[PDB]
């Protein structure tokens, strides 16, 4: 029994997330409303103070003579679904007939969109995100040329036994999917749930994944997130024996059904590695450009 | 009103004269995890006074050729507290944090401070300067302790972004003209109900001089940064012995 | 069966294509989403919130970077003198690099709306002055004196408690819409000028420093939008990033 | 559509309209997003909030 | 005819597409379907099936493979001390194989919900015993003493009538869903440990043996789930059947 | 001893609080189980051989040769099921001919 | 649809919801199943049951 | 799937043909129109001038 | 094989082959064969008047 007051008047037990804001609706910009002069005092819209860390209120009306204005301009394109479902580039593949990658005809891939900044840098302006996707892959030989091939694919989930060779029992494919597909063909072309076991994919993980005195050869699992670590995706020359031709293939994402959430600063210098943030240390690009007087253009 | 302010949690209890508004970092207030979003089964513990109160980190000093600093959260209370003797026997943990900052000066200084709250401030090295060596940070400055960190290139915040735009997170400045200290309240932010307080560090306490300080001779050169803070809504689950990394 | 015809625009991948396309998982239920703080619906909501603007960009090397946030102010006769210009081509290259509104301007190819520059002074308590700020718009030159850029939109103010001012910077156009400018023919869509100016002077008293320092911050106000989505110039990779 | 409900938008607060044929609504298209805001979110957060025109230091 | 527009995902195979195909025996009715007893319409109906438990999992030759099913306790000073560990991670290689929970469990990648480790002593009716069994969830090293693994999640039991007990693993996560460990960085979804202790002794008459066996049983409860079907590491087959 | 197994629970047995479980069992039925496709057979027919030379092959209808399919049926006795069976013709190159 | 019911689940006590174009039914899509249970058929299959408190042999 | 059988008129270009062809840039609303002097909306409000 | 790339205006424009703004993550594309049919996709109203 609680008998007592201070567990009667407590605020223990409190699921509720008290805000103080609640979104509106905006499907156009705002219409610029009349105004006149004003020659009061107290009344001083200009004067704000910044260190409160809160941007400014101040409007074309308040300071000085506007007009009516009827602002029909969308906002429909500056959202998330019309800024992100967008293609791009993020990964290759080579199965070359003689080299040192991958000669054997097989290949593995580890998935993983930070490899190209391009799409990099959009997804990097926020942390957590939560999207479902569309990969789509282009294959052909390095003169763009199209040849009679098959090929096979197969999503390797975690936990699962990566093939080491063409003519493995890896490929049966029986519970993992698989997409056979020729390039006389069009592209593949399929869809992707959130695959994760968290609530979103964080690009940006500041811990350690493991406990333990972490050691200097230990530290290069800083950064590392098994949450996002989705699995591998395999691809093979059908056969028995060796192929006729070489071949490349570039994989596409485009993501849907899109939800993000904080906003961070963007990057300025060039990317080096992959899970790492690291930039060059004695070549420290300005953030733009540059000029030789602040009094002259 | 808007000045004077007062901030009374736990035994503890702080004034000050010549402040500011005080900042809900994101918006919104703390609170206790609900039982729809939870999945862990256990009940968990709510100290509700030992644990959120204020605790007072280290006396930094500014001189002119000062650069910046960090701290990261919550690992600054790891060693510190009935806060880290639950937080060494427990595994999971959950929590808000008020932050106060306090540096105070005369009417004849000046400076500029920048006081922001970035969720996931990973570290970058420099990549040995000419690009190629991959190196990685080490384990004192990923989780440096309560005695803070100093960065050595302050324009990028070490991680290859810019300060400029450090003002969309929750920031506040400390014009000595105007005020002396930046009160700034944040919630729990994870894609996770609950995580670990040793391994993860959910984000990080900046603190950089824009304008440098400066006076004149016969003034108090002595200008201290004190760091002030308090958890709130803390929540433990997962009982076993003390680990302390 | 039944009777097709199959027309151009066929066989062909389209990225910006909003189709359909087959699923791999089948009822594959994911994760449930619990409450995350910053929920960010549109890009507008970024665009409206300042960041430090580099007036000063005339440093290169890697120790005095950060002098390019702040610009000084000194004293002076009285003359009415120039201290700093800069134009409000946010999409161009310039101060406007180092802002979220500037960056997020190159995924975009048009914009509109008004803008908003706020200064703030760093100075000392003990002291005083006043400055006019400007925005002289297109086609008209950059002012010689003080008593030309006054023609313009301009805005007084005086150094005190209230630690900052708000210049704003009106949608003065031809046109709607303004794709970015550079020099050619597209300086067709400049914004102008913005020049500031000493009204008094910079006074202070015996004991305090002579030299202050003032900070600014790029924002834009409600009426900014952004349309026909793009690539930007800069793209941050030289090799292959390993 | 008699179809699961495995998007990842399931539980958000908007409404999309959106066109699919497999049963399994994360092979859906984008659509249209319901158009919202919420600039003081992160422009002014504030406890206590202040007037346009009287000054905010009082 | 009507126009169309093929679209990519073009003239594809994939094998997880729940489409339409032609038949090939058309007005086929196939035999009626009599009542079998033991339909089983999924697959949680067997996780939540006791099967015996190999923490024993020392022997390799083939005589002394049954000697996997039963570890011993004996009777010893009474200085509380350690019998035998295992980890709580299902997927994971370990003793945890032997079951049908961590052969089903090779067949889907990530997990959740409660699981239950039943343990049962084939000894003889006139002797007596107490233990202490113990669960040290993650982070946590290994106990070295008695007083240690106490602090966590426990049970005592005491030996008689009722042969048996019900040790508990429940679920204590960050996350809703596990997706299996090994070591490396995947051991950030490592379950715990569990480890098992001498309370007071094993106590005995004249006449009885000294020695006894007891055997485990591990399952699951009714709130685990699991999901992502994939194929299993072990594919028994060298070449070809034939 | 009974042959049943247990029913003791969270619950019961320590402290727990309210979860309310939202977490499907969809992909645990057979269908979602069974329905993927796998390798049941293999038809040779070379130029010159000693298998199948002469332009035909007999193939006897038999699930039980690659084991990832017949370990996942062998968990049950009696199964009652329609099928789907696809067809992939090619060289041993991959090459795609016409044919 | 005016098909035929040569599907194997003709006898079957769940619904299914299907797509089909040829009249005979066990070319039509798998589908959803009805989600079901029983594990005391395989882990509590005892003539005369007991309760969880009160202890079994008595 | 649904059987299908192409009918001949099959991988033709028409210039005429008044059919659907794909987008390229989602979203995009342009700008709005004022009032000019001088619409035409057919070419015989100019044959007799 | 070809690829095709809208570049607006204050785009980079590509000065090689191998190059990088040919990912056209923001840009739109348009993969196609020769064997295929012509290509053909629509337009906005894309100006500011
Ligand atoms: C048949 C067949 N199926 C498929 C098929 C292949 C792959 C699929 O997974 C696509 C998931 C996309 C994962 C995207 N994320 C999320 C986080 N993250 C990273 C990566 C590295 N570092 C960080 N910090 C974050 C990352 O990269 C699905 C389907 N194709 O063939
Ligand atoms: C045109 C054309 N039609 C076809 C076409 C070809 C074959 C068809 O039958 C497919 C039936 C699948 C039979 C699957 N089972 C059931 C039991 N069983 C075995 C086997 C060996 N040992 C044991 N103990 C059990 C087994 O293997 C139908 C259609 N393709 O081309």
């Amino acid at each position: 029994g609680d008998r007592v007051a201070d567990v009667i008047e407590s605020s223990i037990g409190d699921s509720v997330s008290r805000a103080l804001t609640h979104a509106l609706p905006a499907p156009t910009g705002q219409n610029t409303q009349v105004s006149s002069h004003r020659l009061d005092t107290g009344k001083v819209p200009a004067l704000q103070a910044a260190e409160i860390g809160a941007s400014s209120n101040a409007s074309d009306e308040s300071m000085i003579e506007t007009r009516c204005v009827l602002n029909s301009h969308s906002t429909a394109e500056t959202t998330l679904d019309s800024f992100f479902s967008r293609a791009g580039l993020v990964g290759e593949i080579d199965l070359p007939l003689k080299g040192t990658t991958n000669p054997n005809g097989y290949a593995n891939w580890d998935i993983d969109i930070t490899g190209y900044a391009q799409m990099r840098r959009k997804v990097e302006l926020f942390t957590y995100m939560r999207f479902d996707a569309e990969f789509t892959f282009v294959a052909c030989t390095p003169t763009g040329e199209v040849v009679p091939q098959l090929l096979q694919y197969m999503f390797v989930p975690p936990g699962a036994p990566k093939p080491d060779s063409r003519e493995s029992l890896a490929w049966q494919t029986a519970t993992n999917p698989s997409v056979f597909v020729k390039l006389s063909d069009p592209p593949a072309q399929v869809s992707v749930p959130f695959m994760s076991p968290a609530s979103a994919y964080q690009w940006f993980y500041d811990g350690y994944p493991t406990f333990g005195e972490h050691k200097q050869e230990k530290d290069l699992e800083y950064g590392a997130m098994p949450n996002n670590m989705m699995g591998t995706f395999s691809v093979r020359t059908v056969g028995t024996s060796k192929s006729k031709y070489p071949l490349v293939v570039r994989i596409y994402m485009r993501m849907k059904h899109v939800r993000a959430w904080i906003p961070r600063p963007m990057r300025n210098q060039n990317y080096l590695f992959k899970a790492n943030p690291n930039y060059a240390g004695n070549s420290i690009k300005p953030t733009g450009a540059s000029r030789t007087a602040i009094t002259t253009l | 009103s808007d000045r004077v302010a007062q901030l009374t949690i736990g035994n503890s209890t702080i004034t000050t004269q010549e402040a500011a508004n005080i900042i809900v970092g994101y918006g919104e207030w703390p609170s206790y995890c609900s039982d729809s979003d939870a999945t862990a089964v256990d009940k968990p513990t709510r100290p509700d006074v030992s644990v959120n109160r204020f605790y007072t980190l280290d006396t930094k000093l500014w001189e002119k050729s000062s650069k910046g600093w960090y701290w990261k959260f919550p690992d600054v209370l790891t060693e510190t507290g009935v806060f880290g003797q639950n937080a060494q026997f427990h595994y999971l943990y959950r929590s808000g944090f008020c932050i106060h900052v306090q540096c105070n000066a005369s009417k004849f200084h000046q400076g500029a401070l920048l006081v922001a709250v970035l969720p996931e401030y990973v570290i970058g090295t420099v990549a040995g300067g000419t690009g190629t060596e991959d190196t990685h940070p080490p384990y004192k400055q990923t989780q440096p302790g309560a005695d803070g960190f100093e960065l050595q290139h302050p324009y990028v915040l070490d991680a290859g972004i810019p300060i400029s735009q450090l003002t969309v997170c929750p920031h506040q400045w400390i014009n000595l003209r105007t005020n002396n200290c930046a009160t700034i309240i944040v919630p729990y932010i994870n894609a996770l109900p609950f995580d670990s307080a040793l391994n993860h560090c959910n984000f990080g306490l900046l603190v950089v001089p824009i304008s440098p300080l400066d006076y004149d001779q016969g003034a108090t050169p002595v200008i201290p940064i004190t760091i002030t803070l308090a958890p709130m809504c803390s929540e433990f689950a997962g009982l076993r012995q003390a680990v302390t990394q | 069966g039944f009777p097709t015809e199959l027309k151009p625009g066929t066989n062909q991948f389209l990225t910006t294509d909003d189709g359909v396309s087959a699923p791999i998982l089948p009822n594959f239920h994911p994760t449930p989403c619990i409450h995350i703080p910053g929920e960010v619906r549109n890009l507008l909501e970024l665009c409206q919130v300042e960041t430090i603007l580099e007036v000063n960009n005339v440093p290169t090397n890697a120790t005095s970077l950060m002098e390019r946030l702040r610009f000084p102010v000194s004293a002076q006769a009285g003359k009415g003198e120039l201290c700093a210009v800069f134009r409000a081509d946010p999409g161009r290259n310039g101060p406007w690099q180092s802002t979220l509104l500037g960056q997020l301007c190159g995924y975009y190819t048009q914009w509109s709306g008004s803008l908003e520059v706020t200064f703030m002074f760093t100075g000392s308590f003990m002291a005083t002055g006043k400055m006019l700020i400007a925005y002289t718009p297109p086609g008209g030159p950059l002012p010689k004196d003080r008593a030309t850029a006054m023609l313009g939109t301009h805005v007084i103010w005086d150094f005190g408690l209230q630690s900052s001012v708000t210049l704003v910077i009106p949608w003065i156009s031809n046109t709607h819409y303004r794709a970015h400018a550079r020099d050619g023919v597209f300086d067709y869509y400049t914004t102008g000028l913005v020049s500031i100016w000493y009204q008094t002077n910079y006074v202070v008293p015996i004991g305090a420093p002579n030299t202050a320092y003032i900070i600014a911050l790029a924002a834009a106000q409600k009426n900014f939008t952004m349309k026909l989505c793009k690539d930007a110039s800069d793209i941050l990779q030289t090799g292959t990033i390993q | 559509s008699h179809e699961n409900s495995n998007s990842a938008t399931e539980g958000s607060t908007i409404n999309y309209t959106t066109i699919n044929y497999y049963k399994d609504s994360y092979a859906a298209t984008a659509g249209k997003q319901s158009l919202k805001q919420d600039p003081d979110k992160f422009a002014n957060p504030v406890k206590d909030i202040f007037t346009e025109m009287a000054a905010p230091l009082k």
